């Protein structure tokens, strides 16, 4: 902090840790989330002597969808919007392997 | 649909919200449709059978 | 009144008649059980159900239909199904053997001794009928059995009631699709011998359906579950002018005077224009013009004829919904405007509008849309002699060498009909190349 | 009314288009859902979405746009974006084959099996729309397949329709960078095909984006979230005049009527001055004046052409925004007194100047500040000439060793169009001189 820790100064010659991993966006936001880090990183090797999927939702997914799903083709006789929204719920029961 | 024309200079086709006729109309055995059964007023009342 | 008689003939006709009846109960409310609780539609028997049911002392509405069948398999499976209760007993007549695919079996084997059954039930039905109107006959001419029992029928009920009318829908053979090398047979032996009394009969194609299946309404593996679902919409939409009221309507003798042009030629097409499925109709947009411009699509029809091979000469449309006059004329104004189609100059105007302002209604567990506007379209053309040519020379080569006529002379056929049916058949080509040269 | 139709072919046009629907949809405040709040604009598709959305009695504000692309990847992943339920399924034209870089690839051997169906889209928007003022295509020239497919349907939509403007963005070609070495090839191909069609073709250079970012955006790492975001406030910023109102007034038909000198020559530049970020704006300042001067700043522009090396002849500036008139005409009569610019003899008049009220708008989370005066400023300069001199001496390299001419030529090509583009481009420079002197 004394001035300001969520920002450093604009055009900061000086340098700041955390320089790769998370970046590629704009200044202030990642020396927020860059000196969180700092202090994270910090408390964790602190830990003294401790020994002491939105590409489907609710009504299934819009028509000529690519990429095997469980199923499918072994199932049909119904229209693809249901065929979908249908595998959408028994994806949790009988191909419940999809996670 | 004079109403209509009290907008602007050009018209435009307004018409009934369709969301109230989904929500509210007779689908499969379900019907929405209420029946009421009563007898018609004169002075002295004479096809009151109907 | 206003009242219609089915007859389902044959394997295929029954079961889009269940079908088409697990529609119309709907749309009237007619449960699964046939009566309704406490609420109130039934009187003298005559209100908006009376075109096809009855409903009488016991107030079970029942079908003015008629189920005749050889192979006693479905008819058993119905009388099993949820649909047995309702149906009336003894009306679903069955049989014992089939007709094997020959003419002849059904038409000098089986039928017989079941047309007497069935004529006595029909007039048992024609007596307490009072308009009647017509028959609405199902049968298929590749038909697997019922193309010789209905020739018979037919031309037997024609013979008799040469006043009312007769109106023919059946699935037509594909162009290149086989499940019988013996359907060209009973398919020319059919046409031959009803072409001279079918007052008009109206061909569709399973295939052409699929094809509309998986390009619109995105069934990649149909049945006819779904298949048969449309052709029941199909003919809820010719009827429900019959059924409802409206601003100006239409019915089968328009139908009968307006759409033939000349004698034995009675062969137009049918289609319906805004078939779409759940997330389409949800959230895309419909109306007359766009509506109109897609039901002349040269490929939303149900049979593979190309109209720039061939050329119109009369169009039906049936505007169900929320539609009016006049965007139905200009949108009709700009259609005859366009110039990729080609009118011939027999009529000067080639359109006849029917209006309805109920609007179609969905099935459970179906595919069909909330649509307010509907339009079927009922056209002849003369696109369609090409399959004709098709059919002869699908035949020609074939009875050149003369395969399983021996089964023919089995059971008791000769060949002067097999020879007269080509020079029928080359009668209506000449016929439709005549009419169509000016 | 006053609508236009949006095309976009490629890989290199789908994140573009995401961003600028994106920034549609928060301007106009869409929810990403598709409908209004409780406020009452849902309509029969006239109000401000009367001009980009369709939003029809469904109550969604449809885009009025066509993605077609060549590899189902990216298409699938902005399907499993959000906005899906907005956009419309089969404007989303897939495919299953890369062009592969390959010009004639993309011309011939797939695409002339897709321009069926994106004519199908285009008719049948262009049945519903009454205006049509024209399209916004969105391409490449270094695109492994925005190159020929676009050629050919370019090609197509003018042989059918000369009546109506044809707007081109486009990425061109990094000067001294190329990722592809295709690249020359495929992009003077496209460019001589695309002469003698092309209504007003523009350019930027994401090398110049970049340096403008770490140049005053103070981003020494953006991304393509960034770059196309930027594209996509620029393309707003030249529909504004379309969406909103103004004191005074101009249209992209006024655009071409009134930038383009002569035949041929219509390929000027564009920038946008206020590019500043959220403190900046916050205790800085701008105003009409300094945004003039920086507007035409040498190193602002996105493309790496020195003013001083060549001579200025046309401007359109497009302030947004609140402002006075006296001060924009006193700023531009100061430029006119300045010394180190050049203007041409041609044109004492050369400045074309269009103003609307309403202030431009912001992204939730973004990088730009809020904006009281904007800016989008649409130069033509003879300075463009030296970019091209690069191109054809590479592109000669590459025919004397006559490199990668094998691919082509087995996939059935022959030397006819390459020798044919040097000329044609040789042709385009000598008119770029002789117009330059005087
Ligand atoms: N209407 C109807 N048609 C069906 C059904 N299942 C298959 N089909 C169709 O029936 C048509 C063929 O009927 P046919 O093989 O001639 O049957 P049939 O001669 O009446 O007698 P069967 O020996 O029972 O088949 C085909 O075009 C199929 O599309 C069904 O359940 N109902
Ligand atoms: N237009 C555009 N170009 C980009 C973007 N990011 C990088 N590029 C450049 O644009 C080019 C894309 O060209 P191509 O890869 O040929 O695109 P395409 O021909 O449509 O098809 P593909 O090669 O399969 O992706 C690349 O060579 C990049 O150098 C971007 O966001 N938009």
């Amino acid at each position: 902090p004394n001035l300001i820790q969520r920002k450093a100064i604009s055009g900061y010659a000086g340098f700041v840790p955390r320089f790769a991993w998370v970046m590629g966006m704009n200044y202030r936001d990642g020396v927020t989330q860059a000196m969180d880090d700092f202090d994270k990183n910090q408390f964790v090797f602190r830990h003294p002597v401790c020994a002491l999927t939105t590409i489907y939702r609710s009504q299934g997914l819009i028509p000529f969808y690519m990429g095997f799903i469980p199923s499918m083709q072994d199932n049909y006789a119904l229209t693809f919007g249901n065929s979908t929204r249908r595998a959408y719920q028994k994806e949790l029961d009988r191909r419940s392997h999809t996670l | 649909d004079s109403f209509r024309s009290c907008v602007g200079l050009k018209p435009t086709p307004h018409r009934k919200n369709f969301k109230k006729f989904m929500e509210l109309d007779s689908f499969g055995n379900i019907s929405n449709i209420l029946r009421y059964f009563g007898k018609l007023i004169t002075h002295k009342c004479a096809d009151v059978d109907r | 009144m206003r009242e219609c008689i089915s007859i389902h003939v044959g394997q295929a006709g029954v079961q889009i008649g269940n079908a088409c009846w697990e529609l119309y109960c709907l749309e009237h409310g007619i449960q699964p059980d046939g009566q309704m609780p406490s609420d109130k539609t039934i009187g003298g028997g005559d209100d908006s159900f009376n075109t096809f049911f009855s409903e009488t002392g016991a107030g079970k509405h029942v079908p003015r239909a008629v189920f005749v069948d050889l192979e006693p398999t479905v008819v058993d499976e119905v009388r099993t199904g949820t649909y047995r209760q309702l149906f009336h007993p003894e009306q679903l007549i069955t049989g014992k053997e089939d007709a094997a695919n020959n003419y002849a079996r059904g038409h000098y084997t089986i039928g017989k001794e079941i047309v007497d059954l069935v004529l006595d039930r029909i007039r048992k039905l024609a007596d307490l009928c009072t308009g009647l109107q017509g028959f609405l006959i199902f049968h298929s001419f590749g038909g697997g059995t019922g193309s010789g029992f209905a020739s018979l029928l037919m031309e037997r009920l024609s013979v008799d009631y040469g006043k009312k009318s007769k109106l023919e829908f059946a699935i037509y053979p594909a162009p290149q699709v086989s499940t019988a090398v013996v359907e060209p047979y009973n398919s020319i032996l059919t046409t031959h011998t009803t072409l001279e009394h079918s007052d008009c009969a109206f061909m569709v194609d399973n295939e052409a359906i699929y094809d509309i299946c998986r390009r619109n309404l995105d069934i990649e593996r149909p049945t006819y579950t779904n298949l048969n679902r449309l052709i029941g919409q199909i003919v809820s939409s010719i009827t429900a002018s019959l059924r409802f009221d409206g601003a100006l309507n239409v019915d089968l003798t328009e139908f009968q005077t307006n759409l033939v042009p000349y004698p034995r030629i009675h062969f137009p097409l049918a289609t319906y224009a805004p078939v779409i499925s759940a997330e389409k109709a949800y959230h895309e947009q419909l109306s007359v013009a766009e509506i109109t411009n897609a039901c002349f699509e040269p490929a939303n029809q149900m049979v593979k004829c190309d109209p720039r091979h061939g050329k119109y000469m009369a169009c039906c449309m049936l505007y169900r919904g929320d539609v009016v006059p006049k965007d139905v004329n200009a949108a009709i104004a700009t259609i005859k405007t366009k110039r990729t189609i080609q009118f011939v100059d027999w009529c000067p105007t080639g359109f006849k509008v029917g209006i309805n302002y109920q609007p179609p209604t969905v099935v459970p567990g179906g595919d069909l849309a909330k649509v307010q506007r509907a339009v079927c379209m009922l056209s002849n053309t003369t696109a369609i002699a090409e399959a004709w040519a098709r059919l002869d020379h699908k035949f020609d080569l074939m009875y050149a060498k003369r395969a399983f006529v021996h089964w023919y002379v089995g059971e008791g056929m000769e060949e002067g009909e097999f020879s007269e049916a080509r020079e029928d058949l080359a009668a209506l080509e000449k016929d439709y190349e005549e009419v169509g040269v000016d």
